This record gives C-alpha cells, structure tokens and sequence, in this order.
C-alpha cells in the first residue's frame, strides 16, 4: 500500500495543469470512442433528442510517467480535477448531464507509459433539426457533434479508437424510441472554422424513420372513410332533402373534427406537411359533395319521392348519376398520386 | 465525549480514502438494502418512473474498527467525504438527487468490527422501457441496476443484506394508475471485455388498473354502437331520422376517439385501445352505410327492402358480440 | 422608425387651461414609452411627464405634478397632456419624445431617440 | 467590540463538530415548533402540497457556554456551518427549498447557557396520498412528518416546544388553497422503526375539504339537464320521429362532451370516482331515453299527426306515459341514493 | 493600481464581517430602491407573479472609510462576500435567484465616508393571493415583502431611499392581460413577541382587461342565446326544424362552456364568468323546453300565444338578466 | 516546459482581480463579436426566445503581457477565476447558463502584447415583447441587450469587434416558424441614476410564416360561411333542411373556433386571426337569422323577395369584409 500511495503524491510534483500536454512541442492526440447505453427519446416539438452514453477519452502525457510494481493506476476524483484533460464538448448540445450519484461517474487511469484512459457517463440533449415536409412520412439524420472548445487543430486533434464504423457502439437493447426506428449511423470526422480559428469536429448521424402506422389508423383511414360517407349521399333520392342536408353538413363538421386534432399532434411548425394537403383535400371533397347536392336540389320539381306502386315522379339527376363517379374517381386518383409521392 | 473524540480522531489519522478497504486482498463485500419511500410517477411518453428511496450499504473496513467503547458511533454525515465508500452507481437513471433539507440526507455509522452504514435519501428517474402495445391491459416490468463504476468482481462484490428481505416498503407504495403485483431481487456479474462487474437488479411488475378506461372508453364506445342498430328498426322511407341517427354516431365516434387523443399519454404506434376504438367506428360507419343501400335498393332500383333490415337486426348485433369476443380473448 | 408631432400649444392667460397633443406614426410599438419635455428659452430640456404604453402608469416631474396629467390612445396614436392652473414659469417649447423598450431613466433626454418640433406654448 | 469578537473565536476552541451533544453521556433534546406563513397550492394531480414555513429547533450544548458581557450571541453562517445542528430531514418530502435570497435564511442564536436557537425559512413539498373514490366529495388528511435522519431515539429526541396543540401556528392569512378549507390540524410523536434502528418522529396532519359548488355547477347541473332535456322527449307527438331521433341522439353526443371535460378536471387516476359514476347513469338514462323511443317507433302505425281539427289517428303511446312517469321518478331516486351517500 | 490596493487590503485586514455596522450603537440605517425590470408572468393557478429588478441596499459603514482617493471605488462584485451585508430577505417569496451570466450580477461601490452601495439584479415568484370570484372582471393587488430576518429595530431600520421615487421602472410594466392602476410603497415596524422588525411593502393594482373576454367568451353565448329565440318564429308544426335548433344551441352552448374550461386557467371555484355561462345554458334550455310545451299542448290536448308570449319574455329576460350581472360586477 | 510554467506564475503573482485594467485611467475597451449557434424556442405565451451562441470578448490587459513565448497561450478554462473579466451581463434575457458538459464551455487566450480572448458558449431565454395585434400576419423583433452591470463607461467602452461581420450565423438560423429577414448591430451609451452605461444591441426582424395559417385557420372557416348560403338556394318551406343547415354551420363555426390551438387561447388578448373567425362567425349567424325572417314573413303573414336578395347580399358583403381586412392587415 505503501508504493502505490507514494507514486499518487509524487505524481503531480511539478504538474502544471494548466498547460495542455507536449504545449508548443506537438499536437495532443485524442482517441475517442462512444458506447450508446440508450437512444433516448425523439421530440419533434423540441426539434432534439437524449442520448445517454459512456464517453471514452485516451491521450499520452509524458509528465505522468511512473515506475513501480503496478502497470496502471486508478486516479482520484480529486486527482482527476488535479490534472489536464481534453475540454470536449458537444457542438449541439442543449441541456447535458454528467451523472454525480452516487460519486461522480467518471473514472481516470493512468499506464506507466503515462497513456490516459478517461471515462465518463453523459446525459446528452442534442440538437437535431427536423424538416417535416413529408411528415408522417419523414426521415432525418440527427447529428452528434464534438470537439475542444478552447483548442485548435494544431492544437489538439481528435480520432476514433478504432475503425470509426466501430467506435460509436449502439447497445442492443438501447433503442426507446416510440415513434421512430433507429436505421443506423455514419462517424465521420472533419475540421470545422469558426471566429477563433480551427478545430477538428468528431461527428456521428443517427439515421431515423418514422412509423406511419399510427397516423393511418388515426387520421388517414377515419379521414378516407368520412369522404367515402359524403359520397353516399349521392345514392339517396334527391327528395329526401333533410337527409342529404343532415348527412353533407354533418360530415363537414365530422372533418373539422378529425383535422383540428390531427394538428394538435403535430408540432407547432408554419408550413403545409404531407398531412396537411390530405386534410385540406379531404376537406374539399367533403365540401363539395354537399355543394353537389345544393345543385341537385335546385332542379328537383317534386317534394315527394316514388311511391314503391307505380301521377309524375322526378328522374333521377344527371349531377347524382354523375357525381356517384367522378368523387369516388377523383379522390381514388388523389390517392394514388398523394401515396405514390410520398411512400 | 473526551475518550470518543480521541477514538474517531485516531481511526481517520492518516486515512487514504484513495485506497479500498483490503486493498490489494479479497474483494470487498458491500451488502446492500433498500427502503422504498415511494415510486411518485410513471410517465408512458417518458418511459422513466421516479423513485423515492432509503439507500444502505454495508461493508467492513478493518481500518475503522475501534474497541472500548460499546456503542455503534453516528457521526455527522459530513464525515463521509473523509472516508472510502463505493463507487456504485445506478445504470438506467436519468435525473437523481440527494436530499438536502434540512442537511445532507445522508448516514454514516461506524461499528466496532470496522463495518461501515452509508446510507442516503435519493431520489432518481430511471429508464424502463414500455411495451404499450396491449395498453390499456398491459403489465410492465420497471427496474433499477446497481453497478459499480470502476471495480471488478476481483475488487468489490455486491449482495443484497438480507436477501429477500433487503427491499422494504413495497407494499405501502400506492400509484394512481397501476398496482405492484410483485418485485424481484436479482445478483449477478455482468460480464465484458474489461472483466466480471457486480450488479444488482430491483424490478417490479406493474399491472395497470382498468377501471377509468371501462368507463370512460369501452362503455362509452358501445354504447353508441347499439344506438347506431336503433336505426334497423325504423322504417325505409324515415329517411331523416335513419341518416341523422346514423351519422351523429358517427360524429360521437369520432369526438371520443379525438378527444381520447389528447388526454391520452401520447403514445404514437397502435394500441389495444386503439383497435376497439376503430372497430366500434367501422361498425357505426357500416350502420349508416346500410341505409344507404336499403334507400337504394327502394328508391334507385325500385321502378327485399325489409329483408336487409331484418337481416341487418341480427348479423350487426351478433357480428360486435363476435368481435368483442375477439379482442377481449386476444387482449385477455 | 417613429414621427412625432406636437400640437395643441397657443396663448393661454395664467391660471387657465391647455391641452398638447402628440401625434405618433411608425414603429411605436419599439419605442413604448412616450416623455414630454420643455425646453426654457435659457435653460435646458426639462423632464415633464412620462406614459407607458398600456397607459396605465404615468410618472411627472416633482414641479408640474398635481398640475398636468397625461393619456394615451394606442387606436389614434396619440398621447394627450392636459395642463392646468398654468403659471408664467410654464412657459417653453414642449417637445414630445418617444422612448425605447430597454433605454434607462425617463428624465434623460439623451436616452429617447425620436423627438418632434415643439409646439410653443407661453403663459401670460 | 473586542468582548465579543473574543468570544466567537474562544467558542470552537477545541469543539468537534462531528460528536452530536452529549454523545454517549445523554439524549439529545431538541424541542421544535413551527409557522406556517402560507399553505401552499394541494396538486390532486401529483399529490403534493406546498408548506412555507420557519422551522425552529432548540437544543443545549455544554460545550458553547461563555461568559461576557451580553446573554445572547448571533453565529454568522460560516459560524452556524461550524458546529452540530440536528440533521432533520422531512420523511414525505419531495423537493425542499432553504432560501438563499438575499443571504441564506436562516439564524442560529447562542445563550450564555449554552441553549441554541436554531431557526430556518423552509418551503417543502410533500407527499400527500389521496384517496379519490369519493372525488368530487373527499376529504384529506395531508401529513407532515420529520425526525432526525441518522440518530436513532437513543441518541436524539424530539419535543413540541410547547403544548403540542400550540407548537404549530398558520398565519390567518396563510392559507393559499383554491379548492380547498384546511378545516384544521392535529399535531402528534411517535417512534417510528427501520432497517437502521428506532426514530422518534414529529407528525402534523391539515385536514382538508374540497369545495364542492365548482363542480356542482360545471358537471351535474349540466348533467341533470341533459338528462331532464332527453326526457322532454316522451311528450313529443309520436309521428315525430326526425325530431325525437334528433332530441335523442344529440342528447347523447352532448353528454358525451360533458362526460369528456368533466374527467379533464379529475386527475389522471386510472380508477373510478363518484362524479365517473354519477356520469355514467345519467349516460345510461340519456341512452335509454333513445331506446325508449326506438320501441314506440315500433308500434307506430299512421305516419300522420293528429290535424287538430278532429280518418284515424294514433294513440298515445303507452310506453310514453308509463316513461312520463318511471324515467323521471327512477332519476330522481337515483340522485337521493347518490347524494345521501356521498354527503 | 498598488495604492489603490494597498488602500483597499487596508480596509479589509482587520475586518469582521460578523459585526454589524456601529455594532452595540445606534441601529444602521438601510436605505432602498428598486428599478424594476418586469413582470414576466401572473398566474391564477399558482397565485403568483414573477418579478425581475434591480435591487439596492445603501447603508453607512465606518469600518469602510477611506482617504486620499477622491473617486468612488466601483470592485469587483466578488468583494461583495468579504463585507458585511443586511440580512434582508422577501417575505412571500417563493423562489428567487440573482443572474449569473456572464459573471454574477451583482455590485459593490463603496464610497470615501463609508457609504455602501449593494445592487443585485433578481429575479423572484412572489405569491400573491387572488380574489378571482369577480374574474375576468377582477382586480388583483400583488406585493414584495421585504424585511430582515434576524435584526430588530434596535439593530437595522429599512426606508424607501428616495422616498416615493424609491421605486422605478413601472412603466416598463407590459403584462398583456393586465394593466398596473397604481403602485405603493410602505414603511412599517411589524412588532411581534420578540420584538419589532422593519418591513417594507411595494403593491401593485392591477387590472384585468377585458376586452379578450369579450370576444371570446360573452359575445358568442350572446348570438347562441339570441339564436335559441328563432325557433319562437317557426311554425309550431316544425317540430324537427324547432327540435334541432333547440337541441343544437344546447350542445353549441356546452361545446363554449366545456372548451372553455380547458383555455381558461383552471380556477376550481365559481367565478364571474361560470355565472353568465350558466345563464346562458339556462336560457337556451328553457327555450328548447318552451317547444315541448307547445307540442304537447296541441298534440297531446293557445298555442300560437305561447309562442307569442315567448317572443317578448325570452328577450325581456335576457336583456334583465345582462343588466343585473353587469351592474353586480361591473 | 517549466519556463511556460514559471512564465504563467509570474503574471498571476500579485495579480488584483479586483481592479479593472488602467484602474483610474482611459476606460478599457472592450470589443464583441457572436456566433449564434441556434434560435430554439420563440414563444408568444411567455414572449421570449432561446438563444445559443458563442459569445467572445477581447481586451488588452498590460498586467498580462508577456515576452519569450512567441506563441499565443490557450490556457485552461479554470485559469479565468484568476483574472479581471467585463461584468457583461444581458439586460433582457430571463435565464441563461454557460454549458458545462464535458467541462464549462469556456475559453481564455492570451497574446503577446496582453490581449485576452475570453469566450463563453451561452444558452439564454430573452424577452422578447410581440405585438400580437396582426397576428399570424405580425412582423416582430427580438434584441439581446448586451450592458456593463457597475462599470460606467469612464471606466469601460464597447464595440462590435469586425463591425456588421461581428456577428455571425445568422443566416444558418432555422425557425418552424418565422423567418430571420434583417439583423442589426447597435453601439450606444444609456444613462441611469448612478451614470452613463455602455450598451451593445443586437436585433433580429422576424416575420411570420402565412402560408400554413390560410390553409389550417382562415380556408375552412371561409367554406364553411360559404356552405351557410346554400340555405339560401333551398326553398322556404324546407324548414328542417334549412334550420338543420343553419345550426349546425353555427355549431362548425364555434368547433373551429374553440379548439383550434393556433389562435393562441392562452395569450388573452385580440389579434387579427381572432377578428376574423368572428367575422365568419356573425355571418353563419346571420345566415341562420335571415331564414327566421322568411319562415315568419310568409306563415306568420317577398318570402321569396328575401332568399332572392340573401343570394348576392352575403356573397357580396362577405367579400367587401374580406377586402377591408386583408388591405387593413396586409
Ligand atoms: C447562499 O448564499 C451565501 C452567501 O450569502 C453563500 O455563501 C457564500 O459563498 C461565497 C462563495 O460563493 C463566499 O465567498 C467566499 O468568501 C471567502 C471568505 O474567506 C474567508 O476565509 C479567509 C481565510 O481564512 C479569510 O481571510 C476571509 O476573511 C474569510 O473569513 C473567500 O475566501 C472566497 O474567495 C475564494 O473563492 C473565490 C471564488 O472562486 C475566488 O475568486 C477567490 O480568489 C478565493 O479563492 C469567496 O469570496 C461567502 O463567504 C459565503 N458566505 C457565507 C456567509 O458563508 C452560499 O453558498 C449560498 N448557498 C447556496 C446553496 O448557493
Ligand atoms: C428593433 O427595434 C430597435 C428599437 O427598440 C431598433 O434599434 C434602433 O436601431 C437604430 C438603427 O437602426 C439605432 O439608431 C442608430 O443609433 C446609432 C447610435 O446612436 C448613439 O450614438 C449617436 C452618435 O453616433 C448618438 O447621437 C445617440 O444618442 C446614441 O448614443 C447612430 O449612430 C445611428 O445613426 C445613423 O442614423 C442617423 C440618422 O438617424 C445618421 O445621422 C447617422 O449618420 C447614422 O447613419 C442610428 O441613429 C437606434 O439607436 C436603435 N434604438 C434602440 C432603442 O436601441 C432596431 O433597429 C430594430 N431591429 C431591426 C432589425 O429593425
Ligand atoms: C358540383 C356540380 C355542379 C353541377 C352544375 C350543373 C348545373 C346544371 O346546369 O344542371 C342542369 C342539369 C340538372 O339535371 P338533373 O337531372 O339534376 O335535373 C333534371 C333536369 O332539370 C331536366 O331538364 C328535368 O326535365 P325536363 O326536361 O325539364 O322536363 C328533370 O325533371 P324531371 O322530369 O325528372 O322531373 C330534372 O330532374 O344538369 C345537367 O344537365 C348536367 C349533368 C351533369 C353535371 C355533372 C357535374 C359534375
Ligand atoms: C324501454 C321500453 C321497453 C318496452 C318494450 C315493449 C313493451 C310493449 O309491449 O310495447 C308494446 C305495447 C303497446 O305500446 P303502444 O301503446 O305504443 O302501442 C299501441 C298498441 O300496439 C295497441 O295494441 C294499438 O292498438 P290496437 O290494439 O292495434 O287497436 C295502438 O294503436 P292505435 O290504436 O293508437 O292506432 C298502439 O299505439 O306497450 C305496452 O303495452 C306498454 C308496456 C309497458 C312498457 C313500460 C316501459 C317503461
Ligand atoms: C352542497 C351540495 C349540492 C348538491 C346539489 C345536487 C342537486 C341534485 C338535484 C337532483 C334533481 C333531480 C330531479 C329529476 C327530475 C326528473
Ligand atoms: C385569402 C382571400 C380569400 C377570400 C375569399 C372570398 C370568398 C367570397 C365568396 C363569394
Ligand atoms: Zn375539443
């Protein structure tokens, strides 16, 4: 006990962590690796997403050398804040945690070779910036940006562990996500400028798909099936004038229902989305189903329907005759071109 | 208070916290045990639940033991950052505290074979995943993993103190929304690249109650579908009261399910509840849709009309009892 | 940008009555706050009276209180100041000035950016 | 000033900040009492409550006697941190507050005999568990509960300062609830046991009532009429049978919008309550009303009304005067069983 | 520069920061004045205000004296926790915190006889207690407390530094809901059994405004009352054009009623707003009952008459029914 | 590496923080330039904007010069605690923070002649007061007052380093909502009670996006005040059709009006999109009124006089309505 507790004070005799290691001598050399415990959720609201991960830092510095019977040393949280580290941070980030129960969730070794192994357990809110044109029909790409904030690339330079397909791993069980599947990712890495001047940027992209299968069951089908009833109106005998009123004026109000909750879900943008033309669509449709019969009714000549036993009744109209044809073809052909655009 | 105050200053006179109890020897056994203050939420959307708890654990540090005096000695908790506890840490908790009112909700007791009693308040949010896909009938299994952050199995070993009997206070826990019908104490060494890791598992199965949904809901929605047959029994040719009986079912349909949209937890893929609801709306929407063919078949095609009500006061009523039957059995 | 016009300024005998209206087009809404000066035909401008922009507070200087009071109309865009019992010593240019939303103390004429011409106004 | 600032530094002479008062000589005696400036907002919802209230505890050192020539002395907040205060915790609390604005709020006064005063401004949260079966109609008692988090009953004990009835005061002015009368307290001690040993516990209980005249005049009222409104039906004329469809089935759809916003108000409790059942009957009367007129409509035989001059002509249903009768008596029986139950 | 801190490790070396000013003297005088930012929010539901100010202490501390400077010493806000400072505190304050970015924003000035000035720009959630029974047609009154925690007036005296003018910035007020009538500042000893405290209290008035509610709420009840009274102009006969619109002007009204209680800020108690509704409710049921009686008084057994007395009635009442409630609250 | 070392030590022994740079001489002048990372949130309920961004300041302190390193010294962040920092605070924002995951997103670097680059990544929620009157169709504009909280500018000056290019990323901000049409940079001094202030604004010029609202708020209320004048094209006697038509069109009015969450219910006060439903919401009741008239004047008594002029009137009026307002609102 005696050597390794000699060793820890003698290692920052003379350390100055204020100066980044091999300063005006080389560049300090970053490996990085990422280990996804859990995609958290996606909010569209928010335009952001929550990752929790353990985020692995390795560097050389020489000034931390040491010689006795153990290869590696387990620093002290206070030793930890003793010595110079990489200022990483996350380019996107919003709102992050590091996890401090019931200690902090950090941890630094140290090899005789003076190579350090840092490790830390993030919470991260990342910024992802969604366009939802295609909406629910949408996929993105939500970026996780890092780099040192205070130095530039000649500096400190960034790497990934390994291969960088290889260094941000994604836990099996780590997808919770609700509304969206997670495809993949890409890592890459670049060099980013800025007022400051320049500095490598580590990159990874979430790939994302949403489920439509909610949206169908829940606005879709109801919203086809309401125009599909305002067309049946057009096979009830012109004479019945309360009832073709009743059915047309009340399936408006049935879709005004159905589209004003369908934009309570989506999130509070100002541009039309695919969701958005199909309501308005269907809107029209049911619309001019019940201007169809304002026509209709204008050339009926008689208030009483056919009796069953047979005096003149009215024909049947030539706008109802049509009408059972081209709605139902009309809309049959919006639906094609609306779900061969989009899918 | 003479004699004791030369007892706890001797015992941390050169005290290096940075060292493990039987530091380079056998492992360190930290006995754990937990007493549930309450599980204050759980959050579908979120796929967390908030978890209010005593937290001890348990080990012998020859370093601390003392003789002479018969008391287990409580020092104030701010004593606890002079001494080495566990690295433990919970793996799934997303936001947690300890609390600080009035101090540090914090214990540190010291016995005199050296075993050392660290206990805290906490307070944490922890990640469990949902399957919602048969909710409102759904059983959940929330957990929380303990896990040391640095140390093997070759330096610190966990056990739950106890045994069965480590985790208290279950079954005082009340949740406006579900029931704890059972909880599991789980010890194991997960096992990676680096080595052999403890860790304990608590998990509780969650059964959710039903009886808002049977209310506010199924009842509701078969309600209105019966309403929807009552136009079978009215004549072909009452034209306005079959179609304005017919489509405000359908308007009440769909201001159920709208409305049970919003006050719902948001949850966005297909549920049970979802099924029932569409169904229900499929039959009033073939309800209505029936008229228009017996007003079709008199009025178009006139120049039977009672067969296909008749028809319809037997197959409707009996084609729902069928479906119920399915859905009750596949959810149940 | 915002104009202001005052209007309203004439010959009043001592002791009577006076009305100064302030006409405001433009960008009002960032210059919430609208001040009345006055400016002696020796001294500098004088800090008279201050409204906000619901019209609900109002702040005079120490001298004129009790003697004027200030009203606002966001629908016309104006802002009236009712003078009463004038005294000879009130007799100057009163200038109206409009101030922005984040600009420090009301009675620093550096601190509002539009000013209008003055109307005159001279007590006998 | 030299008298006094001689003392402070003489005070913590020696003095062990970790030893609790007379530790393994005696117990401890802290005698506490409390004010409530304001009752804070009840939450149905997360159950919890507010409380602001100054905490005071008193207890004796031996070890801070002095002598001089005042009785009293203020400790500064660096001084307070200096010495053993009791380690009181709230057991229900959720998330408390010390305030810190403009200093820390808190005063810790010293007397020649070695009494400490020990005051602190607190706002807690706490749980309060409800049972809301008979919601809108229930009542609650919310606890409060502290005691010492690490020394057991045999190292410290807490005491009312006075009279147990009288050590808990709530300014006049105090009480910030909407929805309910905080109708009083009962102030109690215990021992409470644990896996650590044996705590003495201090125990405050307001009892609170929810107003019931919001709910009376959002929910049943309209409810009552609803359901007076589908019975008007049974004296419409029987050949009316748009308009009795009509009456009836918008009825329903209008208790449907009532039966929506009124569990809005109820929070998110996944059981049942006396206002879901109160809605639910009037839903079954409302819907039986539409029944009721299905069968008439099936004895129905002329399609014309009486022509008010004298030809056949249908008679009053029998159905509708026996449901003149029964739908507004079994209502009313409804309401008395109800109302005499629950209040 | 070494002067200057030569001058000012003068007045610390030796200083007690556990000492008041004139300590066992005459109490210290603490003068105050706030500037006041904004009022970011009122909430009915939680019954309170969020307050953002800058907020200054002047008081005279001889301990602090220096000479040969003639300039104020503007120091580092950071110099703030190495003096003494009153103990004051905002009684009814539920949350508060001084802003951090980018240093701390806090002030010391300290002057050459001693004089202390101490800003600190704070954001606070004071509660304020709501009489909401008159709402939307409520005033509310909404104060700071501000007081000291453990000095008497033996010790510490508050007063407004300025005197009515203490307090500024009120104009910059914008509540879009509310409009600030008036503001008042009070200087008062609050005596208790152990003695007496200062206390100073700066109120607001407020008044709601109404012109939203108008809009939103009143007028839409009016045009669907109003519209329950066409069914009085149809032909007793039209019993599915007159049920309808009877039936349909009830579910209008509840649609207003219930959705409402959704938008408004859910006060559990019956206010201004929950009367006229149920008003409203009343009315366009009596009408839909008034067509019953005319059916069955015809069918089931004059009637042109009722309808005729109802075209008066019903609007007769109404028209009474608005002047009682508006003179009751307005 | 010990002479980088001892270099470091000699700067910060006997270092003043708390005094300014030339204390007692010109006022330090401090230069500005910003990097806006993000705009997230911009809301009208509590008027206020999230902002994310880079925030560097530049000055030169001579107590800080050094001589034998010809390079530039990026120092770690926790150095800064040892040096003289502007107190810049923003004079509007309403909470801010400076992000601290891995470590607190600050820079410190030093030049030769003693210039120090001091840069913060700053996340702060700004007041911003909309003026709600035109909207959806409102333009607004959102500052960050950027002010010296105890320095007057005898003491310290600023400016935007680079001039208009001081601030950039503008034109990458994304907003679901607005879109950023102009952005100005604004130097000046503001004067208080206790003296002149620097002050630095920078301003954005948001206009809202129309397009989504005619096709979600103002198209269906627009059908359905057409669909209310097929009562019109129906014959007189048709009184359950047209009653049934009339009330129902009323009922579709309050259901868009009531629920539709863009009208902003929890800002109560009147905006233009709240003019306008209630102007399709007095024609449908009109419409439904208009047929009270015909259905009396011809069973209670130019019946078809009535429908015959209903049938250009409202199709014209509501015409001239919508010219008025959208020339009053564009
Ligand atoms: C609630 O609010 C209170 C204040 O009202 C907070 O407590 C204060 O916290 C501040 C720090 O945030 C303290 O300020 C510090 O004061 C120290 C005083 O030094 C004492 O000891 C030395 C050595 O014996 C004596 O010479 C001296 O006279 C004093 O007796 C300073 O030394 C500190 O400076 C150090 O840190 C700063 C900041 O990093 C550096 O800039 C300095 O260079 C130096 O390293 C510092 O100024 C203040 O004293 C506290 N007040 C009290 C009464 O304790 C609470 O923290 C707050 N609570 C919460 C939860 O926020
Ligand atoms: C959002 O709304 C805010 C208001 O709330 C607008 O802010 C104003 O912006 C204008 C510029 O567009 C500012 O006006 C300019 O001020 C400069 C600084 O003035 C100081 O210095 C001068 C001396 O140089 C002093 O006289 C003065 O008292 C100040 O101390 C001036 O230099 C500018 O002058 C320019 O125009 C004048 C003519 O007006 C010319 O004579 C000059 O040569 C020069 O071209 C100019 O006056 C104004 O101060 C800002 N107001 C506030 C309250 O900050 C934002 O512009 C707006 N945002 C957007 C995007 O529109
Ligand atoms: C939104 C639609 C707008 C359509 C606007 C259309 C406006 C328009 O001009 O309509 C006139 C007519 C309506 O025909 P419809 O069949 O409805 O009405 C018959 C028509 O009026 C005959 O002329 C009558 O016989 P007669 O000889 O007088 O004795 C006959 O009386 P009865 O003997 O039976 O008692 C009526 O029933 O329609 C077309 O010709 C085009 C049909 C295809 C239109 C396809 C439109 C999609
Ligand atoms: C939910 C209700 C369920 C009811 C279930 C069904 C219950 C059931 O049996 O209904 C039919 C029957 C008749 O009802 P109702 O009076 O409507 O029908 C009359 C009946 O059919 C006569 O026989 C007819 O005369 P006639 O002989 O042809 O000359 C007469 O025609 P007209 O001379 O006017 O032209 C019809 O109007 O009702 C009861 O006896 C009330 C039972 C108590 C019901 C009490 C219910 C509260
Ligand atoms: C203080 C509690 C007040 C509760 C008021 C409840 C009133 C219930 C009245 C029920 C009347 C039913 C009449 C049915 C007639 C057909
Ligand atoms: C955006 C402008 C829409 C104007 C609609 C006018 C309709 C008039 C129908 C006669
Ligand atoms: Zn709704």
């Amino acid at each position: 006990t005696t050597v390794f507790t000699r060793i820890l004070d003698r290692l920052l005799d003379g350390y100055d962590n204020r100066l980044r290691p091999g300063l005006g001598e080389r560049v300090t050399e970053v490996k990085t690796d990422i280990f996804v415990t859990s995609f958290g959720p996606v909010s569209d609201h928010d335009m952001e997403y929550t990752i929790d991960v353990f985020f692995r830092q390795s560097w050389k510095d020489e000034r931390l050398k040491f010689k006795g019977p153990m290869t590696v040393l387990r620093l002290n949280n206070l030793m930890a804040s003793k010595i110079w580290t990489p200022d990483t941070f996350f380019h996107n980030g919003k709102k992050s945690v590091a996890h401090n129960m019931t200690m902090p969730n950090k941890l630094l070794r140290i090899t005789e070779d003076g190579t350090l192994l840092y490790t830390m357990r993030l919470t991260v809110r990342a910024e992802c910036p969604m366009h939802l044109e295609d909406f629910p029909m949408d996929a993105h790409a939500c970026p996780l940006k890092f780099g040192s904030y205070a130095y530039t690339r000649a500096e400190v330079v960034y790497e990934w562990t390994r291969e960088p397909a290889r260094s941000v791993v994604v836990a099996e069980d780590g997808s919770r996500l609700n509304q969206y599947d997670l495809l993949g990712q890409t890592v890459d890495s670049g060099i980013v400028q800025s007022s400051t001047g320049e500095y490598v940027v580590m990159t990874t992209h979430f790939h994302l798909k949403r489920k439509i299968g909610y949206f169908v069951i829940q606005t879709y089908l109801p919203c086809i099936m309401t125009v599909i009833l305002s067309q049946v109106s057009f096979w009830l005998n012109r004479e019945s004038v309360p009832a073709r009123t009743v059915f047309g004026v009340t399936t408006v109000l049935t879709m005004t229902t159905l589209s004003i909750s369908a934009r309570n879900s989506l999130p509070k943008v100002a541009y039309a989305t695919a969701m958005d033309w199909f309501i308005a669509v269907c809107y029209a449709f049911v619309f001019s189903a019940l201007i169809e019969f304002a026509t209709v009714n204008y050339f009926t000549k008689r208030g009483y329907a056919w009796d069953g036993k047979s005096k003149t009744f009215n024909s049947v109209s030539k706008i109802d005759r049509l009408s059972r044809i081209a709605f139902p073809l009309l809309f049959g052909i919006f639906n094609l071109v609306y779900w061969a655009t989009y899918l | 208070m003479s004699f004791v105050k030369e007892t706890v200053d001797k015992l941390l006179k050169g005290y290096d916290i940075r060292l493990r109890p039987d530091f380079g020897g056998p492992p360190v056994c930290v006995g754990m045990n937990i007493d549930i203050a309450s599980i204050d939420m759980v959050s579908e959307v979120n796929m967390d639940y908030t978890l209010t708890m005593y937290f001890q654990q348990y080990w012998r540090d020859k370093r601390l033991a003392y003789s002479g005096i018969p008391l287990n000695l409580t020092l104030d908790n701010r004593v606890a950052d002079q001494l080495w506890v566990p690295d433990t840490y919970f793996l799934n908790d997303k936001k947690s505290f300890v609390h600080g009112v009035t101090v540090k909700n914090r214990m540190i007791r010291l016995h005199p074979d050296g075993t050392v009693l660290y206990g805290l308040r906490i307070t944490t949010t922890a990640a469990c995943m949902m399957d919602l896909r048969r909710y409102p009938l759904d059983e959940q299994n929330c957990t929380l993993e303990i896990e040391s952050y640095g140390y093997t199995t070759d330096d610190i070993e966990f056990y739950w103190r106890g045994g069965d009997k480590a985790v208290t206070g279950v079954e005082r826990i009340e949740l406006p929304q579900f029931s704890i019908v059972e909880h599991r104490l789980v010890s194991r060494n997960v096992v990676f690249a680096t080595g052999a890791y403890p860790r304990l598992s608590l998990s509780f199965r969650l059964k959710r109650n039903i009886g808002y949904f049977i209310l506010q809901t199924y009842m509701p929605s078969i309600l209105i579908t019966i309403l929807s047959w009552v136009s079978f029994w009215i004549n072909y040719d009452a034209s306005a009261a079959r179609v304005a009986l017919g489509i405000t079912t359908v308007l009440t349909m769909t201001t159920i399910n709208t409305h049970l949209r919003e006050t719902l937890p948001k949850i966005p893929y297909v549920k049970a509840i979802d099924m029932y609801l569409m169904g229900c709306f499929v039959f009033v929407f073939l309800a209505l849709l029936e008229y228009a063919f017996v007003n079709y078949i008199f009025f178009g095609r006139g120049p039977d009309v009672n067969a296909i009500d008749r028809w319809s006061r037997i197959v409707f009523p009996f084609t729902f009892s069928l479906f119920n039957l399915v859905y009750w059995l596949y959810y149940v | 940008q915002v104009q202001l016009q005052e209007s309203g300024g004439g010959l009043v005998q001592a002791g009577g009555s006076l009305r100064l209206s302030c006409a405001a087009s433009g960008h009002t809404f960032n210059y919430p706050i609208m001040g009345w000066f006055r400016q002696a035909p020796g001294k500098e401008r004088e800090f008279v009276g201050a409204i906000s922009w619901s019209g609900g507070s109002t702040s005079y200087a120490d001298s004129v209180k009790d003697r004027f009071t200030i009203s606002r109309d966001n629908a016309k865009n104006t802002v009236y100041l009712e003078m009463n019992n004038l005294k000879p010593e009130d007799t100057a240019v009163y200038y109206c000035a409009a101030k922005g939303r984040y600009s420090g103390g009301l009675y620093y004429p550096t601190n509002y950016d539009y000013w209008g011409q003055g109307t005159q106004v001279t007590v006998s």
